């Protein structure tokens, strides 16, 4: 199951909603920032997940600093991927698109990480943000993160 | 009075306490180096071993309301909080509280950029809601500004 990056964008008309989507999900956070009108994270709850396929939404109540653009949609719509943080720890987190449950998580902290076609990739020694500045570099499953 | 200590977050920041790894991606050496420049005694170490450290020498304060007013008064003020993998400090400087509950802070992080703050968020918006709610803040009991 392939997740797509889902880019996050300001919405016109709803002041301050950031969100994005494709055929079969919408995905909304809010943003709280006072100082900042083009914020690279969310930390305030709730996330609004649409479900564009039975014409249904949920909220996500709890969560850890969400990440502008670490959102990822797979396939087939089910699953919404997103990455989470709090002061040096991150993690990965799936969600069921239907119901906003978590489905799995991965705790991926000190690591730079990286998702495309192929799947995951974690890293680490690295000079830099993106995984390919890392020494070690390891090629995780994302199956467990979206099933059938 | 707090000039002092912004100073030396923003020397601080561009510089790489250890290694070939630079402050902005940990937040233990952005630390360090901060208590460097303004000749602050601090525990080695990565970031967990810091908070046992401060646990055990520094005045902890009672509040993050309390932490900015320490920090206003020219005092180093750290927040810090232990994790399981990689625990996370952070100098808190003064100014406003976020959500009226969480003073703005200066800190590097592995997590990314999103956990980089050059005095521009609170550790309100570095810790999440979870974490945000148990952040110890220690302080320095000798004022860094003169």
């Amino acid at each position: 199951c392939t997740f797509t990056q889902l880019e996050i964008v300001p919405q016109f008309g709803s002041p301050n909603m950031f969100g994005g989507e494709d055929e079969h999900v919408r995905v909304m956070f809010s943003n709280e920032d006072p100082n900042d009108d083009n914020p690279d994270a969310f930390p305030e709850p709730p996330v609004y997940l649409a479900d564009r396929d039975s014409g249904n939404d949920c909220r996500i109540e709890d969560g850890g600093i969400w990440s502008r653009g670490g959102v990822f949609l797979s396939q087939d719509g089910r699953r919404v991927l997103m990455h989470e943080f709090s002061g040096s720890s991150a993690e990965l987190v799936s969600y069921d698109s239907a119901t906003c449950k978590v489905v799995h998580r991965e705790d991926i902290s000190g690591q730079r990480w990286a998702v495309d076609k192929d799947g995951l990739r974690l890293g680490q020694k690295c000079s830099g943000e993106s995984v390919d500045s890392c020494a070690k570099i390891v090629k995780r499953s994302l199956a467990p993160f979206c099933q059938t | 009075l707090d000039q002092c200590i912004v100073n030396a977050c923003k020397n601080s920041w561009d510089k790489s306490y250890l290694a070939g790894t630079p402050n902005k991606d940990n937040c233990s050496g952005f630390v360090q180096s901060v208590a460097a420049e303004l000749g602050v005694p601090m525990p080695r170490g990565n970031a967990n071993a810091m908070v046992d450290g401060l646990e055990q020498s520094w005045t902890k304060l009672a509040s993050g309301a309390e932490a900015a007013q320490k920090a206003a008064q020219g005092f180093l003020v750290i927040a810090g909080l232990k994790g399981r993998t990689y625990g996370h400090v952070a100098v808190v400087i003064s100014g406003p509280l976020y959500r009226q509950k969480y003073p703005m802070c200066w800190c590097g992080s592995i997590a990314g950029a999103v956990g980089q703050s050059q005095g521009l968020k609170s550790v309100g918006q570095v810790w999440n809601r979870t974490d945000r709610d148990r952040l110890n803040y220690y302080v320095y009991s000798l004022a860094s500004c003169s």
